[PDB]
């Protein structure tokens, strides 16, 4: 575990 | 579309967390698991835009990023998450669409998923509860990304 990438499209 | 990327210290997706039920079908499609970080995310924005999201002309995609701890060493995640932020913005020019990115912290982060949203959701819920833009966390699960930029811009009045 290194990093959490939250993505937030529409 | 409400994704998270955990990712480990080789970049690659090593799960994918669905923040909101609408990810769940991008996730089906993009299959990010075991994918490294450039072709995961550009899998999410690439399955968004075809699932009528987001439309080319107007999209907005909000990057949050977290350096959960698993790796650190002692000044590697400083560095860390601008190898992360600069990838973040890459696969969007990728995609070719628009981006905000705001890096998220780790109590941010636990803090996201309390509130029942991706961090990216949550980086500009915060931003917008704290500009004086009324925002209630149904608003957060169901207003747009470009709904809560457009508001920021019209309103601003904090830091």
């Amino acid at each position: 575990m290194y990093a959490y990438i939250d993505v937030d499209i529409n | 579309p409400s994704i998270g990327l955990v990712i480990d210290k080789k970049e690659k997706v090593i799960d994918a967390k669905p923040l909101n039920n609408d990810a769940k079908p991008i996730l089906d499609e993009a299959a990010p698991k075991d994918m490294p970080l450039y072709d995961a995310l550009s899998k999410i924005l690439d399955i968004s835009k075809k699932n009528g999201y987001i439309n080319s002309a107007d999209n907005i995609v909000l990057f949050s990023a977290s350096i959960n701890s698993g790796r650190n060493n002692v000044s590697e995640s400083d560095k860390g998450i601008q190898e992360i932020i600069s990838t973040l913005k890459d696969v969007a020019k990728d995609a070719g669409v628009k981006f905000e990115i705001i890096p998220s912290t780790e109590e941010d982060r636990q803090k996201a998923l309390d509130q029942n949203l991706s961090m990216g959701r949550y980086a500009i819920y915060v931003k917008a509860v704290e500009e004086g833009v009324n925002l209630n966390l149904e608003d957060a699960r169901n207003l747009s990304v470009s709904e809560i930029l457009g508001k920021l811009e019209h309103h601003h009045h904090h830091h």
